[PDB]
């Protein structure tokens, strides 16, 4: 993944961040394998990150999956002239057990982070926040109430800097929650 | 989780 393809990324999506899910269907010369190579490449890239194996985004996952991706170009000028992807961030409702500190075992199913990427070369020039906060406006949840997949450093330090987020209780289910998750805590 |  080099942010650019060999097809014009602007006229596929014209939208600044565009929202995908299992049908992957192109805004309105196989549009739609354009969109799937671009989630291919873009989840290869987040694995790669992620000092992961194998991807957990890709095309065909995204089709066997309830799971919904938003994908924010480049709004900037290329000297190739076809646009370029920046990155993505992909989530999805899950049944989960989690623990409280009250020793309760709590039947949630909150809406997950699942995979958060944003290309090396421009992380740390605020994309990751601007892709979060439409994410949060479209799915209409608040920070405090998602989990999140096994969640790298760097996103728990960009949760904390952004919005204050603190983890709360360890799970034993390999996703991480933040204080104000339960009734009885409060967002910070 | 998927990443594991
Ligand atoms: S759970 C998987 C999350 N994905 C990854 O870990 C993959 C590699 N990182 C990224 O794709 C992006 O760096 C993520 C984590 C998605 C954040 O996006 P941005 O880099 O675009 O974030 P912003 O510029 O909006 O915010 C910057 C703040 O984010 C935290 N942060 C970014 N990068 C790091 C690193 N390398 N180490 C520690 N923290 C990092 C910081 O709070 C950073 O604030 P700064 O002002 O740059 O300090």
């Amino acid at each position: 993944f080099t942010m650019e393809f060999p097809f014009d990324v602007d006229a596929l999506f014209p939208e600044r961040i565009t929202v995908l899910d299992q049908h992957l269907r192109p805004p309105a010369v196989d549009l739609q394998q354009q969109i799937m190579t671009i989630i291919d490449e873009l989840g290869k890239a987040s694995a790669k990150a992620q000092n992961l194996s194998a991807p957990i985004t890709s095309a065909s996952r995204m089709q066997s999956n309830r799971h919904v991706v938003y994908i924010l170009k480049d709004s900037s000028a290329r000297p190739a002239g076809k646009g370029a992807i920046i990155g993505f961030i992909k989530v999805g409702y899950k049944k989960l057990f989690v623990l409280d500190d009250r020793e309760a075992h709590n039947e949630v199913e909150p809406l997950c982070i699942l995979d958060f990427y944003i290309h090396e070369s421009v992380q740390r020039h605020g994309h990751g926040r601007e892709l979060f906060q439409y994410m949060l406006q479209k799915e209409r949840v608040e920070p405090h109430q998602l989990a999140i997949d096994r969640p790298s450093q760097k996103l728990l330090k960009f949760l904390n800097k952004h919005y204050n987020l603190e983890t709360t209780v360890p799970q034993v289910n390999n996703f991480v929650i933040f204080e104000g998750f339960f009734a009885h805590q409060h967002p910070p | 989780s998927d990443k594991t």
